C-alpha cells in the first residue's frame, strides 16, 4: 500500500499520467458497456434489431 | 487624495492614459503605439458595420460585398476604409517592431512586453489572412486553397487538419462561414494581447530613444503625449484620406473583384502586400515542409533577440555599426517583399534565398557578432 | 524597475534647478525657421549614410535583377534562358 | 552581456602588440562616430541598468559620482528631446570619459559569479 | 594537516548542474508519457489516429476496427 | 583523538560515565535522569518542574540555608534544568571540590524535606513563572508546536503543567514520583573535566549506594506518539516580529535516519541576519531570504526522543508583508530534499557536521552533557570514530530516499505568533509540501 | 478557556490512522478519481464539440 502511494502518487507526473492513463480506460471501456446498456433497454426497438429483415 | 487615484476603475485609467509616467524624450516613432489604437479601433469600427451588411454563405458574399459597395449609405466608405486600414495597420506595426528593434526595447527588462508583441503580429496576420477570404472573390478563395494546402505539410495528419479547418474537401461555404467567425473574433482576442502586452510594460515604462533609465526626468503622459500623438492622428488621417477617397484601390489587387471560380484560377495568386516577405521566405526553400517552418521561424525567430543581442548598451543611437546592419536588414526585409511579387523565375529565385539567408543570419550570426564587437570598441575607445 | 511619482527609482537628485516659462510666456515657434533649415540639415547630414548605403545598395541589386529577368524573357535571351532552366 | 566579458576580451585584446595595433586606433574612430559624447555622456551612462546587478552597482556609487550621472542623464534626456547637441563644456572630452562605474560593477559581478561558481563546488 | 579544502566547481549553465538535472531525466520521461498519452488520448476520435495507431495495437486494437454495414451507410 | 570515555556500574544499576581531561582545572560532575514530563500523567503534569525546584529547598541534613552556604563555600555553581524526556541536575566546580558536589547532589535527590511549607511557597513562585515564559518568544512557540503536534498525548504537555495542577500538587505525589522515576537504572552520574573515574566511582559506591532499584530495569533510552497535523496561530498584532515553526514528524534517537535527518537538517541550514557571515552562506535558502530580506532569522531544527521526534525550521521575521514568500520558499527548499539533492550539498553538510557534531564539546559543561546525553538516549557514548563512519555512510540516495518519506507531501505542525495575518491558511501551506512539477 | 497549551478537543474528527500511507492514498484515490472523470469528461466534450468543424452531412453528400 505504500508502495502503491510511492509507485503512482508521490511523483505529481505519475499521478497526472496515472489519471490520463486511466481516463484513456475508462472513457473506452464506459463507451462499450453503455453501447450494450442501451441496447438492452432498447430491445427490438432500434435500426439494428430490424435491419435483418432488409 | 483626487478622485483620479482614489477610485479603483479611475486610477486605472488614470495609470494608463493620464498620470502614467513617461520619458521625456521619446521621439515621433514612439507614436505608432498609439496609431496601432487607432487602427484597431477603425477596424473594430468598420468591421462590425459591415458585419452588419455582410452574409456570411458563400452563395451571397460577394454579392453582399456588392450591396455594400453600390446599396449601403457610404457603404463604400466603410468597404474602403477597412480594406486600406488594413494595410495602415501593417505599415504600423512594422514601423512599431522596427521602433522597438531599432532602440532595443526588446532587450531587459522588457522581454515580456516584446514577447506578447511578437503574438499579437501573428494574431494580426492571421486576423487579416481570414478577412481577405471573406470578400469571396478569386483572390480569396486561391489565397484560402493555398495558404490552407501549406498545413498539408504537417506530417502524417496534414490532409486532415486541413479537411478539418475547411469543414469539406475544398474551400466553400462551410469555410467561410467559419471564417467569417473567426475573422469577427480575433480582433477581440488582439485587443486584448494589445492590452496585454501595455500592462507588462507598466512594470518598466517605455524605452526613450537614448537607451537610458527615464527615471530621472519623467512626464506625465498627459497632456504631452496626448497632443504629440494628435499630430500623428492627423498625418495618418491624411494619408488614410488620400487613399480611401482618392486611390481605394491602389493598395489591392483587382483580381478579387472577380467573384470566386474553382474552376478558372488567377494569372497570378500573390498575396497582399504585407505578408509579401514571409511569403518570399516560404519560396525560398525547396521543400514544402521546410518553406513553412522557415516562414513561421522567420515570425518567432524575433522572440530570441533578448538573448542574440550581446550589447552592454540598450539601442542603436550610439553604434555606428549597428545601425548599419540594421539598415540592411530592413531594406533586405523590403527586398524580400518585392521578391514576393516576382514571378518564380531566374534571377530572383537564387536571390530570393541569399535574401532569406540574410534575414536569417541577422538573428543568428551578424547580431551577436556585431553587438559583441562594439561592447569591446567602447570599452577600449573610451579608456 | 520604475515606481511612481514620489519614488519612480531615481538615484538621489541634489544640485540641479530647473528653469522653464509658461507656454503662455513664450513664443512656441521662436526660431523654427532657422530649425527648420539648419538643424534639420545638421540631423540629416549626420544620419545620411546610414540611410544611403543599404537603400543604394538593394536598389542596385533589385535593377540588376529585374534587368537581368526581362532580358531572359526576350528573343535575344532565349538561350541563356535555356541554361538557367 | 556581462561587463565582466567585456572588460576580459578588452585585456586580451590590449595584451596582443599585433591585436592592439590594429583595434586600439578603430575603436576610438569609432566611439568619435558614435557620438555619445555630443550629448555630454560618459561611456558608462550608456550601460543598461535596469538588471539588479546594475542596480547594486549603481548603489555604490559615491555620493558625487551619482550625483553628477544624474544631471548628465537629465542634461541629455533634454538635448536628446529638443534635437540640440552638447556645446562647449556639455561636451565630453576625450580625458573627461572616465570609467566611473566600471569597478563597481566588476565587483558586483565578481561575487555574483563567484556565488554561481560556489553553488556548484563538488567535494573531492 | 590539511592545507587547503579540496573541490572542484562543477561545470554550469543558467544554474543547473549535470548531477541536479540527472536527478530529473525520469521525471521528463513520466511527464512525456504523460503528455503522450494525454496527446493520444485527445485524438483518438481523429478516424487516422485509430486507423494508423489504435488499431495495430495487440490484442485491445480490435476495439478501433469498426465497419458500419453497406446496408446502413448513406455515404 | 579524544580520551576514552570509561563507563562503570554499581549494584544498584546506576551508570557512572567519565571523560577526563588533565589539560582543565575545573569539572562538571552531574546526574542525567532518563526521566522528564513525559513521565507524568494529565494530574500529576508539572510535578517534575515543581520537583525541581524543591530539590534546592534543603535536606533532611542541611538547611535551605546551609545548602546555599555549602555550595558557596565549595566555590562553582549547581545548575538544573528538566525537559520531557530527560532531567539535569549537575555541579560546575574545581578539580578538588568534586567530592563536595557529588555529596551535596547525591543529598538534594535522594534526601530532599519536601516540607509542606516550602511546597506551599513555591506553589506562587511557579504560578508567576506561567506569566513570565509568555516573553520567552522561542520557547512559546516550541512549546505550542509540542503540544498541537503531540496532541492529548504525554510528549504534548508543557513542563510546567496547567496552572490546576500547580495549585495541587502534595508533597505525596512528588515524593511518589521521584520514587518510582529516579532510580539507579535511569540515571547516570557524569564527570567531565578534571576528573578521575575511580576516584567518582567511589563517590558513587559512598553516597549513592541507597538509591531505589525499578522492578523492571529495562536499558538506557528505552521507550505511542502519533504526530497530528495541525496549527496553532496565536496572533499578535502588537509584536514586531513573526515567529513561526513548521515541522514534521521526525527520527527518534535511535532511527536508522537518524543521521540521515541530521544532513538534511544541515542542507538548510541557519541563517541570522545579525550574523556577518550568514549572507555568504551556501544554503539555497539562505541565499533567498538574505538577497530578499525575508526573514531575521531561521534555525533549522531536528529534535528527537526515544520514539519520535520533530524536525522542522523556526523562522523569525519583521517583513510582514513577506510572510508568504518566506514559508514559500522554506518549504520549496524542503521540497528539493526529495526531488534534487544530489553529491553536491550532500557531501557539503556531511563536511560541516562532521566538525559540527564535534565543534559543539568546546566546555567541560558540553562534554557531560554530551555524555550523559548519549548514554540516556543510546545507553553508551558513540566515539567520534563510529559518528564519522555513520556520517560517511550517509549518501544522497539516502537522504533523498528519507526526505521522501518524512517530508514529501507529509502534515506539517504548524505554529504562528505575532504579526502572522500574512501566514496563509493550513492548506495553502501544506500544498507548499509537494512539487506539482515533480 | 485559559491556557492556549491545551489544545481543544478535536476527538471527534482526528483519525486514528492519520500518518499512515493508506490514509493519504485514499483522499488522492479521490482528487484521482476526480481528475480521472475530469479528464474522460473534458476529452468527451472537446471531441464531441470540435466534431461539429468536420464536414458536416450535407457535404459529406
Ligand atoms: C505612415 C503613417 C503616417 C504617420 C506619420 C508618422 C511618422 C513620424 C515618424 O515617426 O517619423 C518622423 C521622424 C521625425 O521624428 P523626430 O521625433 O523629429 O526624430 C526622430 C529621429 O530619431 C531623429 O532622427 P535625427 O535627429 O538623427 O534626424 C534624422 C532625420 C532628420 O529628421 C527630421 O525630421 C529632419 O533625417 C534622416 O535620417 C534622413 C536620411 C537621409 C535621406 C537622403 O522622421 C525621421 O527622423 C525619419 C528618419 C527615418 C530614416
Ligand atoms: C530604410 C532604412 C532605415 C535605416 C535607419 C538607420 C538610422 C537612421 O538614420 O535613422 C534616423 C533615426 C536616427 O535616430 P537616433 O535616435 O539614432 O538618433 C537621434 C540623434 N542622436 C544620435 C543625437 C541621438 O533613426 C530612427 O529614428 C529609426 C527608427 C526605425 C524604424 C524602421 C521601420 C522599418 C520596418 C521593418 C520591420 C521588420
Ligand atoms: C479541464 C480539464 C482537466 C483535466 C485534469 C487532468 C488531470 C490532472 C488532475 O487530475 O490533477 C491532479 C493533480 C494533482 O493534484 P494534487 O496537486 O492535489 O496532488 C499533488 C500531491 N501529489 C503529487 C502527492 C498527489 O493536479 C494538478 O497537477 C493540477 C492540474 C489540474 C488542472
Ligand atoms: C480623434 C479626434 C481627436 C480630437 C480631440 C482633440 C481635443 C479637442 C480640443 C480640446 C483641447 O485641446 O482641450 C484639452 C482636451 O484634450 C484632451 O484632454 C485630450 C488631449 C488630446 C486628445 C486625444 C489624445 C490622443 C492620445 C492618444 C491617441 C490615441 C489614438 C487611439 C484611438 C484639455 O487641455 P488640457 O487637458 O491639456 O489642459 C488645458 C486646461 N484644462
Ligand atoms: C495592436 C497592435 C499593437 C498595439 C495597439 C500596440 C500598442 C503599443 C503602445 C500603445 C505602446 C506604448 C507606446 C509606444 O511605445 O508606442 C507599445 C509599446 C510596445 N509595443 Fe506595442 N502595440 C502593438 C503591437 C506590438 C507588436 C507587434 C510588438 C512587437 C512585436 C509590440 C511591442 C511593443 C513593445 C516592445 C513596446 C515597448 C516599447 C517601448 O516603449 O520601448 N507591440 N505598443
Ligand atoms: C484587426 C482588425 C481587422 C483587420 C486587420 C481586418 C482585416 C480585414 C481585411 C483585410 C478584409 C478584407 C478587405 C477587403 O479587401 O474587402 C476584411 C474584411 C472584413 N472584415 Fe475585417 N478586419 C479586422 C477587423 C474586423 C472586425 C472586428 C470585424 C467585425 C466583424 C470585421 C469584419 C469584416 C468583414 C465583414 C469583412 C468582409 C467585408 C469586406 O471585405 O469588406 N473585420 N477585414
Ligand atoms: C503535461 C504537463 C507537463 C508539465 C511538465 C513540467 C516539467 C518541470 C520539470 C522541472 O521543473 O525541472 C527542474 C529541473 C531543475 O531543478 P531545480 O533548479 O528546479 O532544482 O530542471 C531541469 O532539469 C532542466
Ligand atoms: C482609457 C484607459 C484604458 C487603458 C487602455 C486604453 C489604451 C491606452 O492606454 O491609451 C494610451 C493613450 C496608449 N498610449 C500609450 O501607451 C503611449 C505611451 C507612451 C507614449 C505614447 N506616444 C507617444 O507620444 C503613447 O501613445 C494607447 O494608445 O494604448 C492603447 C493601445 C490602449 O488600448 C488598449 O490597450 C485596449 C485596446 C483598445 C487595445
Ligand atoms: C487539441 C485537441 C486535439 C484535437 C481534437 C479532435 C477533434 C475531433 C476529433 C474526433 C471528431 C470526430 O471523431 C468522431 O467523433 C465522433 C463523436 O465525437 C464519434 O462518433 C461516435 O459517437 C457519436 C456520439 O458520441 C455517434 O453519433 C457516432 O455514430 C459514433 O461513431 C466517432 O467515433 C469519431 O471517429
Amino acid at each position: 500500500a505504500t508502495t502503491f502511494y510511492n509507485v503512482f502518487v508521490k511523483r505529481n507526473s505519475a499521478f497526472v499520467a496515472t489519471i490520463l492513463a486511466s481516463a484513456f480506460v475508462f472513457d473506452m471501456t464506459f463507451e462499450t458497456a453503455i453501447d450494450n446498456f442501451w441496447d438492452r433497454i432498447n430491445a427490438g426497438k432500434q435500426w439494428k434489431d430490424i435491419r435483418h429483415k432488409y | 487624495m483626487a478622485l483620479r487615484k482614489k477610485n479603483s476603475l479611475l486610477n486605472m485609467a488614470n495609470s494608463y492614459v493620464l498620470d502614467s509616467p513617461q520619458p521625456s524624450n521619446l521621439n515621433y516613432f514612439w507614436n505608432f503605439g498609439s496609431l496601432l489604437a487607432l487602427c484597431l479601433v477603425i477596424q473594430l469600427a468598420t468591421g462590425i458595420t459591415l458585419a452588419m451588411h455582410y452574409t456570411s454563405h458563400a452563395s451571397l458574399a460577394f454579392d453582399s460585398v456588392e450591396h455594400i459597395m453600390r446599396d449601403v449609405n457610404f457603404g463604400w466608405f466603410i468597404r474602403y476604409a477597412h480594406a486600406n486600414t488594413a494595410s495602415f495597420f501593417f505599415i504600423c506595426i512594422y514601423a512599431h517592431m522596427g521602433r522597438n528593434i531599432y532602440y532595443g526595447s526588446y532587450k531587459t527588462p522588457r522581454v515580456l512586453p516584446w514577447s506578447i508583441g511578437v503574438i499579437i503580429f501573428l494574431l494580426l496576420i492571421i486576423t487579416a489572412f481570414m478577412g481577405y477570404v471573406l470578400v469571396f472573390g478569386q483572390m480569396s478563395l486561391w489565397g484560402a486553397t493555398v495558404i490552407c494546402n501549406l498545413v498539408s505539410a504537417i506530417p502524417w495528419l496534414g490532409e486532415d487538419i486541413v479537411h478539418f479547418l475547411w469543414g469539406g474537401f475544398s474551400v466553400g461555404n462551410p469555410t467561410l462561414q467559419r471564417f467569417f467567425a473567426l475573422h469577427y473574433l480575433m480582433p477581440f482576442v488582439l485587443a486584448v494581447f494589445a492590452l496585454l502586452h501595455l500592462i507588462a510594460l507598466h512594470t518598466a515604462g517605455s524605452s526613450n530613444p537614448l537607451g537610458i533609465t527615464s527615471n530621472v526626468d519623467k512626464l506625465s503622459m498627459h497632456p504631452y503625449y496626448s497632443f504629440k500623438d494628435l499630430i500623428t492622428v492627423f498625418a495618418f488621417l491624411l494619408m488614410f484620406t488620400l487613399f480611401v477617397f482618392f486611390s481605394p484601390d491602389k493598395l489591392g489587387h483587382p483580381d478579387n473583384y472577380i467573384p470566386a471560380n474553382p474552376m478558372v484560377t488567377p494569372a497570378s495568386i500573390v498575396p497582399e502586400w504585407y505578408l509579401l516577405p514571409f511569403y518570399a521566405i516560404l519560396r525560398a526553400i525547396p521543400d514544402k515542409l521546410g518553406g513553412v517552418i522557415a516562414m513561421v521561424a522567420a515570425i518567432l525567430i524575433l522572440l530570441i533577440l533578448p538573448i542574440v543581442d550581446r550589447s552592454i548598451i540598450r539601442g542603436n543611437a550610439f553604434k555606428p555599426i549597428s545601425k548599419l546592419l540594421f539598415g540592411f536588414f530592413i531594406c533586405n526585409f523590403l527586398l524580400l517583399g518585392v521578391l514576393g511579387q516576382v514571378h518564380i523565375e531566374p534571377p530572383f529565385i537564387v536571390l530570393g534565398q541569399i535574401c532569406t539567408i540574410f534575414y536569417f543570419s541577422y538573428f543568428l550570426i551578424l547580431l551577436p557578432m556585431v553587438s559583441t564587437i562594439e561592447n569591446i570598441f567602447f570599452y577600449i575607445g573610451s579608456l | 524597475y520604475m515606481g511612481w511619482w514620489g519614488h519612480m527609482g531615481s538615484p538621489p537628485q541634489k544640485g540641479i534647478a530647473g528653469y522653464t516659462i509658461s507656454p503662455f510666456a513664450a513664443r512656441p515657434f521662436a526660431g523654427v525657421v532657422h530649425a527648420a533649415i539648419f538643424n534639420t540639415f545638421r540631423r540629416t547630414k549626420n544620419q545620411a549614410l546610414f540611410v544611403i548605403l543599404p537603400v543604394s545598395f538593394f536598389y542596385y541589386v533589385w535593377t540588376q535583377a529585374s534587368e537581368k529577368n526581362e532580358w531572359l524573357y526576350t528573343k535575344a535571351g532565349r538561350h541563356e534562358l535555356a541554361k538557367a532552366l | 552581456a556581462s561587463i565582466t566579458s567585456v572588460v576580459k576580451t578588452s585585456e586580451l585584446i590590449l595584451k596582443s602588440p599585433l591585436l592592439s595595433k590594429i583595434v586600439v586606433p578603430l575603436a576610438k574612430t569609432y566611439v568619435k562616430f558614435s557620438g555619445y559624447r555630443q550629448l555630454g555622456f560618459k561611456m558608462n551612462d550608456l550601460i543598461i541598468e535596469e538588471t539588479p546587478n546594475m542596480q547594486l552597482a549603481l548603489r555604490r556609487l559615491p555620493p558625487t559620482e551619482s550625483y553628477d550621472r544624474v544631471y548628465r542623464l537629465i542634461r541629455a534626456t533634454q538635448f536628446s528631446l529638443s534635437h540640440k547637441l552638447a556645446t562647449g563644456n556639455d561636451i565630453t572630452k576625450p580625458e573627461e570619459d572616465d570609467h566611473y562605474l566600471i569597478p563597481y560593477i566588476l565587483d558586483v559581478e565578481a561575487e555574483a559569479f563567484e556565488k554561481d561558481a560556489l553553488d556548484n563546488l563538488e567535494v573531492v | 594537516y590539511v592545507k587547503k579544502p579540496s573541490y572542484k566547481i562543477v561545470p554550469h549553465f543558467l544554474g543547473f548542474n549535470i548531477p541536479t538535472v540527472s536527478k530529473w531525466i525520469p521525471i521528463f520521461g513520466i511527464w512525456g508519457a504523460a503528455a503522450g498519452i494525454g496527446a493520444l488520448f485527445l485524438i483518438e476520435g481523429v478516424p487516422r489516429t485509430r486507423q494508423d495507431i489504435l488499431s495495430k495495437i495487440p490484442i485491445i486494437g480490435e476495439h478501433w476496427i469498426r465497419e458500419i454495414p453497406a446496408s446502413d451507410n448513406p455515404f | 583523538v579524544s580520551p576514552k570515555t570509561r563507563t562503570s556500574n554499581l549494584k544498584n544499576g546506576l551508570t557512572i560515565a567519565s571523560e577526563s581531561n588533565p589539560l582543565v582545572q575545573t569539572a562538571t560532575v552531574g546526574v542525567w535522569i532518563d526521566a522528564g514530563s513525559r513521565n507524568e500523567n494529565a494530574y500529576n503534569n508539572g510535578t517534575a518542574h515543581f520537583f525541581e525546584h524543591l530539590a534546592f529547598k534543603g535536606t533532611d541534613k542541611r538547611s535551605q540555608h546551609q545548602l546555599e552556604l555549602d555550595i558557596e563555600n565549595m566555590g562553582g555553581h549547581l545548575n538544573a534544568y528538566t525537559s520531557r524526556e530527560s532531567t539535569v541536575y549537575y555541579a560546575k566546580s574545581f578539580k578538588d571540590d568534586v567530592p563536595k558536589s557529588v555529596e551535596i547532589l547525591a543529598d538534594i535527590l535522594q534526601h530532599s524535606k519536601l516540607a509542606e511549607s516550602a511546597i506551599d511557597r513555591e506553589r506562587e513562585v511557579i504560578t508567576r513563572e506561567l506569566e513570565e515564559v509568555n516573553k520567552q518568544y522561542e520557547e512559546v512557540v516550541f512549546d505550542h508546536l509540542h503540544a498541537t503536534a503531540f496532541m492529548n498525548q504525554p510528549l504534548g504537555r508543557t513542563i510546567l503543567g496547567p496552572r490546576e495542577n500547580i495549585q495541587t500538587i502534595t508533597n505525596t505525589e512528588l515524593r511518589k514520583f521521584i520514587t518510582e522515576n529516579y532510580t539507579a537504572d535511569r540515571m547516570v552520574l557524569v564527570g567531565a573535566g578534571a576528573v578521575d573515574h575511580d576516584a567518582l566511582v567511589e563517590l558513587a559506591e559512598k553516597y549513592f549506594s541507597h538509591l531505589p532499584s525499578s522492578q523492571s530495569p529495562v536499558p538506557l533510552g528505552t521507550p505511542i506518539p502519533n504526530f497530528v497535523g495541525s496549527e496553532v496561530r496565536l496572533r499578535d498584532d502588537t509584536m514586531p516580529v513573526a515567529h513561526i515553526a513548521i515541522a514534521v514528524e521526525g527520527v527518534s534517537w535511535t532511527s536508522e535516519d537518524y543521521y540521515t535527518a541530521l544532513v538534511a537538517q544541515a542542507i538548510i541550514g541557519n541563517y541570522d541576519r545579525a550574523v556577518g557571515t550568514s549572507r555568504h552562506q551556501g544554503s539555497r535558502l539562505s541565499n533567498i531570504v538574505s538577497e530578499n530580506n525575508l526573514a531575521n532569522s531561521f534555525q533549522s531544527f531536528s529534535t528527537s526522543y526515544s520514539d519520535t521526534g520533530l524536525w522542522g525550521i523556526y523562522l523569525t521575521s519583521e517583513n510582514t508583508t513577506q510572510i508568504d514568500d518566506l514559508v514559500h520558499f522554506t518549504l520549496k527548499e524542503w521540497n528539493r530534499l526529495s526531488t534534487s539533492v544530489s553529491n553536491l550539498q550532500v557531501e557539503r553538510a556531511k563536511s560541516q557536521l562532521k566538525a559540527g557534531l564535534l565543534l559543539s564539546l568546546d566546555g567541560t559543561t558540553y562534554v557531560a552533557e554530551d555524555i550523559g546525553r548519549q548514554l540516556t538516549t543510546l545507553g553508551r557514548r558513540v566515539t567520534p570514530a563510529e559518528v564519522e563512519a555513520k556520517l560517511e555512510a550517509v549518501t544522497e540516495h539516502d537522504v533523498r530516499a528519507w526526505a521522501q518519506k518524512t517530508l514529501y507531501d507529509k502534515d506539517i505542525a504548524l505554529v504562528g505568533l505575532g504579526p502572522i495575518e500574512g501566514l496563509y491558511d493550513y492548506n495553502r501551506i501544506r500544498n507548499d509540501m509537494s512539487m506539482m512539477r515533480w | 478557556g485559559k491556557s492556549t497549551y491545551k489544545i481543544p478537543d478535536f476527538t471527534p474528527y482526528l483519525k486514528k490512522d492519520r500518518n499512515t500511507d493508506a490514509n493519504r492514498l485514499f483522499s488522492y484515490f479521490m482528487i484521482g478519481s476526480f481528475g480521472m472523470l475530469s479528464a474522460a469528461g473534458a476529452k468527451a466534450t472537446v471531441q464531441d464539440f470540435l466534431s461539429n468543424m468536420s464536414a458536416s452531412a450535407d457535404v459529406l453528400a
